[PDB]
């Protein structure tokens, strides 16, 4: 089950096509470059996330570009101020295609505890986001996860390969939530440690 | 009086007690057992202060402040350590016993209990031992009962024995094991039982209603209102969760209903959360039932109405003024329709007539308890007026408080004023065609018909004053049982003379204005009240237009060919062949309504109007008191696909289309500006409360607490985005905390009480400008006349008396404060507390006809047989049969009939 | 008597210099919880006293903090002058060691004050803020245009009839605003801004943001270039403006302290800290010696995160880019410790009023001893690494340069402050959560505030705070961690599990909030940036009626023009890497 930007419609996917889409998929996956973009404290954990006792650069996904032109994601991390929003959008139409959107935090995702006069509720009033992250903030290996969400995200989308011929719509994955992927073992949990030791 | 409390001044009345006077001047004093309408008692000893003999002590002595009198130079301190000691051991004793239950407590969060525990400071438990507890018991539909909850402060039996007059309620055992309920299981008697659950300060007596729906204090959103199921007018705080209406408070009123409602008011809103109310316009094309937006249904209602020729409209004592008026604005004043009968409209004619100009004072609510001698002609108003009864009840009660304070008894010491008074008591005479819910504290009770009822009070009113019309053919008996009213009444101060529209008489109004005529005459400070049936029974009176049966000879002649019914079901006006022959020989009916009724089967078009907690409006109560009501919550916040105006903003928006083919919606104060404007009686209307663009201190007024919760989460199950919050274009309060409800705001509209440390009802005392007197900026309310500086002359047409005639019946109306009102009935609570119907006999005519109790008879009204079982009523007279009014299949309409062929089925 | 007493501070030397200079009937006296003499004011006589206090002979030398009250909706005035709004001025004299706060009563008509600029120069963005945020106008103000909010905005946030909620979003005034941003930079015009000849034919302009590639925050500064030098500069502000006091009016007075967390949001419990404070003197509570030496810990474990923080991204400003890798697997060490304690990392919310949220988990002393053997050894290889290497040190020693009156008169604090020879640390001063139990020292400069010399006194605190950690390891008390007081909010847990009394006290402060009785209080905190501080007003009621927080990383935004003037870009970079600022403080 697809989305096609340009409905719900279903799967394109000759097999030399599929692989050629599969090699530009297991490239674009592997090789993220987000844009250093700091609004609020979840930046803070993001850049710890690309320190030594986490790093991302593992994943591929460290090289940080301060250009938006060079950017292939960009993390929302941090509350989306009114004063700020003009400028996210600005950065965001600079970016090329193809790019994806993290919001990190509760203030990117809805506005969080920020229900106030200057804040955006949440970056998805006027940018499209990828993945959601909550938290306030979100852990370093809570944006790996994200990170790694949003390349299974990119893991089989389908894109055209040349702006010259084919198919030039955007056909992104409706996934399974992972709401529902986890109900099984979040459920079945019976006893945590208690809190009154180390 | 001069008093000092803690180093400072103030100044206070001596008649007070120093409780009320501390808390009237915003002093924190903790208190259980009392309370301002029921007096002192001295139980709890929780509201212990220090006073000192003069101003150089330093001992002092702990006193009750509650029986300790207000008296000029006195000397006390609260925050004395030893008093705040006692204060705090008092609440520790209170908690020994007390069950773990506050999560599981319909009070949690509005509970005095609580407050007063945090009050003193005591959070730390040293009882280590076992807790009492208690079995509950079952005590009906409306009130849940949690012994173990009880602090033994004996406010339920004070209010309910001593102020209420109920009977079935007491206090058992002894020491510790004092209980407060029930003799046995079963309904609590009382019409006024509901109060129990803002009386008691726990969490024993609670809302069984709101406990289904159950939701806590702060997630409420509440609104001024006004109650809806009679005359009176008793102002309401409804407060709605979730898109439904969750509880009916008690708001108070220093002028109308201060502390108390009556259980129909309280627990008869279920109607509101009805699943068969109508949500969108649903127009019937052939037999199918589309369902438009409001723009659509303007649009096509503009068009149709527009190729009629005469339209009329249909209004209603259940809708408000400004809706009444716009469908008189709609269709025109000579189309215009009050959708009650010929004989309804006259005697409400003649009630405000009597009202505004006869000379006469007539009381509001609160002012009926200070009067000397009641005289209730043909009204039984416990079962109509209920919160009226109450306050005769006080106004009896009143010869013993007079009889203390010769004696230099204070007010609020209820205990002495009760053992001086022992059951001597202010005189008091219900006429009635049975017996009544008064007659326990009634001097004299006359069961009789209508027209005997009529020709007492002529007769009392000729034997005050001779220039009346005399009664012939009065037997000694009765005639001894005149003068002794008479002599009553001709004794007093202050009599006071209650008839209304619900007798069905025109002779019974004539004869209580002949009765206050002729004690005005005497020099006698005389007041009247008439009891109207419904919400704006007064307001459509005032407005005036033609009756039920006038439209529907037009619409059954032709000259009419489209009807507007506006929030009016027709059935209880006029016989249900008549109205739906009618409405099926009109090619189009077009019903604005709130409520599924029978007539929307033949409507054509069905507006999905609001209802009172959907809706602002005004509404005049029986005393001529204009009083307006405002939206407590927006029904289209949940469900966004709900159509559901109000009536004159729907009215209003089919005028401006089918005039100019625009849709302009309203504003309410223009609606308010218009009526004002084109009807001088109601003029009185545009100050019964501000306009939209009142402030406080330029902020709005909250409809919810400041701790109003889950706003980021109510509505994430439709959307995880956050609506837009609903505008309020039309008033000055807010659908939201973000508003202004402090006790000092310069304001007589007041949502709900809360206070810093105080979160019960209890917060009203800092509402007020002094503890159980008026609200602190006056009461919210306008009465529309003034008393007339001239009177009426005397109703000559003294009626004959009643002469059963074989083979007809005349039907002798029974009302019942659950069932008889049209929209209480639709409440699925009423249903279990609802008597089922029988029919009233006679035991002589009864055995005549060979009919025993319980046994079926079927009779036949307008060509229509029914069938109903059989009580003997001893009390009701011979040639009468007696008729549930307002029930299903039997109209209020039917009062005064007469009935052919009633035989066992 | 206890240090949470009402008073009124009659006995202060200030109060008998301010009667005999302006008479009796001059000013009127207010007692209050703050802890300092609060003195009403006529607002003619605003700038001689405010000029008396700067002539004394151990004068009020700073402007710790000027703002705004609306005080119509308050209710418990007694004592007080009619006022519809008040402006508040809040002096410190370092030689006296002692404080004052002068309020100015203004009817709503009449809504105008003058200027505190010709006194002391940071009442300028003080000013520009009061009104932007209470429309409060200052006479003879030299730019008074809003700091927060942008230009074209209706209203005034901080006003009582101003709703607090989030409006509904419109993406066309999104657009409108990208509009204004692309055409600003066509229509700028250099009179709005303060300044003066706009293009000397070689002045050019350029903008540094609001795009920040770093953990300082975003915000824009419009620099006047001759060649390389900057010649005049504004910095443009208010791009994090989160509506904190706003909120502060919006939520119970526990249910705040998580807003509290996000003001410094490097600091953590340093920010809980006098909040709870203040709000334990509105209450009178005093906690006991666990509950001091608890918080204390916290308190120096996240000044020592913040300050690696900074070190590390005072390097990275440099050039250096390594130690930030290692300063931040110490952080985890640290974080390995928070997450134990309080089961959070940077917004732990574990202050409470009375106490802290739980005891210490069994087995937090491992952890924190492995972090006090994990430290030193780090922290010296940082030194020797990259603060001593002399490419790093021409780029930072001699940077941004002031002395002991330009920190003065700029209301600077912390390092920065200390690095002029100024020994002015709250934990000395005015001590506060039992600070007088521990030993440590606090550096201080020569008396030049460099780059350099900012960053090499926030690595000796480092040390000293390393010091107060080890003595709290070592000397840990046995007790309560809450108060036994009845507002102590929520009462401990296993009371309210099994006892009727304590589980009705935390039904009513968790849902309705805790009651603290009409006072007002006040609270100063030597944070992790500089001085921190809590100025609450209560009502009465269970939200606080008005909550002022004064940060630091404010003043020292507003000191960089003075200190960058007449220096080159890449200097102005490396000044804003050693000031220690965060956006989210500067803003709020
Ligand atoms: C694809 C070829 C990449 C070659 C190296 C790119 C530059 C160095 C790594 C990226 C990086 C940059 C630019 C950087 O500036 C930075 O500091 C914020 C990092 O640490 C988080 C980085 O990892
Ligand atoms: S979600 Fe929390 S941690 Fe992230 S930016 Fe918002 S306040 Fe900061
Ligand atoms: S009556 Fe009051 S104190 Fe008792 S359980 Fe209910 S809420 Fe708690
Ligand atoms: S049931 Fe309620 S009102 Fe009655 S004595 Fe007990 S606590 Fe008081
Ligand atoms: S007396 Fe009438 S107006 Fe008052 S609560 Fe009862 S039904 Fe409502
Ligand atoms: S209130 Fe006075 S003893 Fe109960
Ligand atoms: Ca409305």
């Amino acid at each position: 089950d697809y989305t096609l930007t340009r409905e719900i419609v279903t799967d394109p996917l000759n097999v030399f096509m599929g692989k050629l889409n599969d090699m530009v998929n297991w490239g674009r996956k592997n090789s993220i470059w987000p844009y250093n973009f700091g609004l609020s404290c979840c930046y803070v954990e993001m850049v710890t996330s690309f320190t030594a006792v986490h790093d991302v650069a593992r994943f591929g996904a460290e090289v940080l570009r301060a250009s938006p032109r060079q950017a292939d994601l960009m993390v929302v991390a941090g509350t989306c101020f009114t004063k700020m929003a003009p400028v996210i959008q600005r950065l965001y139409d600079q970016m090329l295609e193809p790019k994806w959107v993290i919001s990190m935090g509760a203030c990117a995702n809805s506005g969080g505890m920020y229900d106030i006069y200057s804040v955006v509720q949440g970056v998805d009033k006027f940018i499209p986001v990828d993945v959601y992250i909550p938290g306030c903030p979100p852990r370093p290996e809570a944006y790996m996860q994200a990170l790694m969400l949003l390349q299974e995200s990119i893991g089989k989308e389908r894109r055209p390969l040349s702006w010259v011929v084919g198919d030039q719509g955007v056909y992104r994955a409706n996934m399974q939530s992972e709401r529902e992927r986890k109900r099984g073992e979040r459920i079945a949990v019976t006893n945590l440690r208690t809190p009154d030791e180390i | 009086a001069t008093i000092h409390v803690d180093g400072k001044e103030y100044e206070v009345n001596g008649a007070d007690n120093l409780l009320e006077a501390c808390l009237s001047l915003g002093l924190d004093i903790p208190y259980f057992c009392w309370h301002p309408a029921l007096g002192s008692v001295g139980a709890c000893r929780q509201c212990a202060v220090k006073q000192y003999q003069n101003a150089e002590d330093t001992r002092g002595r702990l006193v009750m402040s509650c029986m300790t009198p207000a008296s000029d130079g006195t000397f006390i301190s609260i925050d004395d350590e030893e008093a705040k000691q006692f204060r705090e051991s008092v609440v520790e004793w209170l908690m020994t016993n007390h069950p773990h239950d506050c999560p599981v407590c319909e009070e949690g969060g509005n509970c005095h209990l609580q407050d007063m525990t945090v009050m003193t400071g005591h959070s730390f438990r040293r009882y280590r031992f076992t807790k009492r507890t208690h079995r509950n018991q079952d005590l009906g539909p409306f009130i849940s009962h949690e012994m173990n909850r009880c602090i033994a402060c004996y406010r339920c039996v004070r209010y309910y024995k001593d102020y209420a007059g109920g009977t079935d309620l007491g206090v058992y055992g002894a020491h510790d094991n004092v209980y407060f309920g029930r003799p046995e299981d079963g309904t609590l008697e009382s019409e006024f039982s509901g109060n129990l659950v803002e009386i008691c300060p726990t969490g024993v007596f609670t809302d069984k209603t709101h406990s289904e729906r159950y939701n806590r204090k702060w997630d409420m959103q509440f609104a001024p209102s006004i109650c809806q199921q009679c005359s009176i007018g008793c102002n309401i705080s409804p407060g709605e969760r979730y898109g439904e209406l969750r509880r009916i408070e008690n708001r108070y009123n220093g002028t109308v209903n201060h502390y108390f409602l009556c259980d129909r008011g309280r627990f008869g809103y279920g109607y509101v959360n009805l699943k068969d109310r109508p949500r969108q316009p649903v127009q019937r094309r052939g037999d199918d039932f589309i369902t438009l937006n409001a723009e659509q249904a303007m649009q096509g209602a503009a068009d149709i109405l527009r190729q009629s020729k005469k339209v009329i409209g249909i209004g209603s004592p259940r809708a408000s003024v400004e809706s009444n008026f716009a469908l008189r604005e709609l269709v025109g004043e000579e189309n215009f329709y009050t959708g009650i009968a010929h004989g309804e409209q006259e005697r409400l004619q003649l009630a405000l007539k009597v009202l505004r100009e006869g000379g006469i004072y007539t009381p509001a609510l609160r002012e009926i308890e200070s009067y000397d001698a009641v005289l209730v002609l043909g009204e039984d108003v416990t079962q109509t007026g209920a919160r009226v009864a109450l306050a005769v009840r006080q106004a009896v009660k009143g010869k013993a408080r007079e009889m203390a304070a010769a004696q230099k008894v204070a007010d609020w010491q209820i205990a002495a004023i009760l053992n001086i008074g022992q059951r001597a008591k202010h005189p008091l005479f219900v006429t009635n065609v049975d017996d009544t819910r008064l007659d326990d504290i009634a001097a004299w009770t006359y069961r009789a018909p209508v027209e005997d009822q009529a020709r007492l009070g002529f007769a009392i009113a000729h034997a005050l004053d001779n220039s009346a019309p005399a009664v012939d053919g009065i037997e000694p008996e009765l005639q001894s049982k005149i003068d002794v009213i008479v002599q009553a009444l001709a004794g007093a101060k202050k009599p006071l003379i209650i008839s209304g529209t619900n007798a069905g008489s025109l002779e019974v109004i004539q004869a209580a204005a002949n009765v206050a005529k002729a004690l005005k005459g005497r020099g006698a400070d005389v007041g009247i009240t008439m009891i109207a049936r419904s919400v704006n029974s007064m307001g459509l009176g005032i407005m005036g237009g033609g009756s039920l049966e006038e439209a529907l000879t037009e619409l059954e002649t032709g000259r009419a060919d489209a009807v507007v019914v506006l929030e009016n079901d027709l059935h209880r006006h006029a016989s249900a062949t008549r109205v739906n022959a009618a409405l099926a020989k009109a090619p189009l009916v077009m019903v604005v309504d709130h409520q599924r009724t029978a007539i929307m089967e033949n409507a054509h078009l069905v507006l999905s109007a609001a209802s009172f907690a959907e809706s602002d409006g005004t509404v005049i109560n029986n005393e001529g008191r204009a009083q307006r009501f405002f939206q407590v919550y927006d029904p289209a916040y949940y469900d966004s696909k709900t159509v559901m105006l109000e009536s004159w903003r729907w009215l209003h928006s089919l005028h401006s289309t089918l005039l100019s083919r625009e849709v302009d919606w309203t504003q309410l104060d223009h609606v308010i500006d218009a009526v004002v404007a084109k009807i001088p009686e109601l003029a009185g209307i545009k100050d019964a409360a501000p306009d939209a663009t009142f402030r406080i201190r330029g902020q709005k007024l909250a409809r919810e607490p400041h701790r109003y919760s889950g706003r980021t989460a109510m509505r994430a199950n439709i959307s995880v985005h956050e609506p837009r919050q609903p505008q309020d274009i039309d008033t000055m309060f807010t659908f939201s905390m973000e508003g202004n409800n402090q006790p000092t705001a310069h304001r007589s509209q007041v949502p709900f009480a809360w206070a810093p440390g105080w979160n019960s009802p209890q917060a009203w005392n800092k509402f007020q400008d002094e503890v159980g007197g008026k609200l602190r900026f006056g009461d919210p309310g306008v009465r529309l006349f003034e008393t007339s500086e001239n009177g009426l002359d005397y109703f000559t047409s003294v009626p004959a008396r009643f002469q059963p005639q074989d083979g007809k019946w005349r039907i002798a109306p029974y009302y019942h404060l659950f069932g008889s009102d049209e929209l209480s009935q639709r409440a699925p609570v009423f249903q279990s507390r609802m008597p089922q119907p029988y029919i009233k006999l006679n035991p002589a005519d009864a055995a005549k006809l060979g009919v025993n109790a319980g046994t079926r008879v079927s009779f036949s009204y307008d060509g229509n047989t029914v069938t109903l079982p059989v009580e003997i009523a001893e009390g009701l007279t011979a040639g009468q049969v007696g008729l549930p009014m307002g029930m299903s299949g039997i109209a209020p309409v039917l009062a005064g009939a007469h009935l052919e062929d009633l035989k066992e089925a | 008597e206890p240090a949470w007493q009402t008073r009124d501070h009659l006995d202060d030397p200030v109060i008998g210099e301010l009667r005999n200079r302006f008479g009796p009937d001059a000013f009127t006296v207010q007692a209050t919880r703050t802890g300092v003499p609060v003195v009403w004011i006529k607002r003619e006589q605003l700038l001689e006293v405010g000029d008396f206090l700067k002539k004394l002979p151990k004068p009020y030398v700073m402007l710790f903090d000027l703002h705004g009250m609306d005080e119509r909706l308050r209710t418990h005035r007694e004592g007080l002058p009619a006022a519809d709004f008040s402006v508040f001025y809040h002096l410190i004299s370092i030689d006296r060691n002692r404080d004052i706060m002068l309020k100015v009563a203004l009817a709503e008509n009449d809504l105008h004050v003058p200027t505190f600029t010709k006194l002391f120069p940071n009442a300028n963005w003080y000013e520009r803020e009061t009104w932007d945020l209470f429309g409060i106008t200052f006479d003879g103000h030299p730019n008074l245009r809003r700091i927060m909010m942008p230009q074209t905005w209706k209203g005034h946030p901080l006003r009582k009839d101003y709703p607090a909620r989030a409006t509904e979003f419109s993406p066309f005034e999104l657009t409108k605003a990208k509009q204004d941003l692309e055409m600003e930079a066509l229509t700028f015009k250099p009179e709005e801004w303060g300044m003066k000849r706009g293009t000397n034919e070689d002045f050019m302009f350029l903008n540094l943001g609001p795009n920040h590639p770093s953990a300082h925050g975003a915000f824009r500064i419009v620099l006047q270039l001759d060649g390389e030098e900057i010649v005049d500069c504004v910095p443009d502000i208010g791009y994090h403006h989160r509506g904190a006091e706003k909120m502060g009016e919006r939520q119970s007075w526990h249910s705040y302290i998580p807003y509290t967390d996000r003001i410094e949001y490097l600091g953590g419990c340093v920010n809980e800290m006098p909040y709870v404070l203040a709000v334990e003197k509105l209450a009178g509570i005093t906690v006991p010696d666990r509950v001091n030496v608890i918080r204390v810990m916290l308190s120096e474990l996240f000044r020592i995160n913040s300050h690696l923080l900074y070190i590390s991204t005072f390097i990275q400003d440099v050039g250096a880019m390594t130690p930030v890798f290692f300063a931040f697997t110490d952080r985890q060490k640290i974080y390995d410790l928070v997450e134990a304690i309080t089961g959070f990392r940077m917004h732990p919310a574990w202050f409470r009023i009375g106490g802290v949220a739980h005891d210490l988990p069994r087995g937090w002393d491992r952890l924190l001893r492995e972090f006090l053997d994990w430290m030193p050894k780090r922290l010296a290889s940082y030194e020797k690494a990259a603060l001593q290497n002399t490419i790093l040190k021409g780029r930072s020693q001699g940077v941004a340069a002031y002395g002991a009156k330009e920190a003065l008169e700029w209301g600077t604090t912390g390092a920065g402050l200390r690095a002029t020879g100024i020994d002015f640390d709250v934990r000395k001063a005015r001590p506060y959560s039992g600070y007088e139990n521990f030993d440590f020292e606090i550096p201080v400069g020569g008396g030049v505030s460099d780059c350099y010399t900012r960053v090499m006194l926030k690595v000796e605190e480092l040390r000293q705070s390393l010091r107060i950690l080890e003595q709290c390891l070592n000397n840990m008390p046995e007790g309560p961690f809450k108060a036994d007081h009845p507002l102590t909010t929520p009462p401990p847990k296993e009371r309210t599990l099994q006892h009727i009394e304590t589980l009705i006290t935390h039904f009513l402060q968790v849902s309705w909030g805790p009651v603290m009785p009409a006072n007002e209080s006040f609270q100063m905190i030597e944070a992790t940036k500089g001085i921190n501080s809590y100025y609450l007003t209560s009502d009465g009621s269970t939200m606080s009626y008005r909550t002022r927080i004064r940060t630091p990383s404010y003043a020292h935004l507003q000191q960089i023009p003075a200190a960058i003037r007449g220096s080159l870009v890449s200097d102005l970079i490396v000044y804003l890497g050693s000031i220690d600022f965060v956006m989210s403080d500067v803003d709020r």
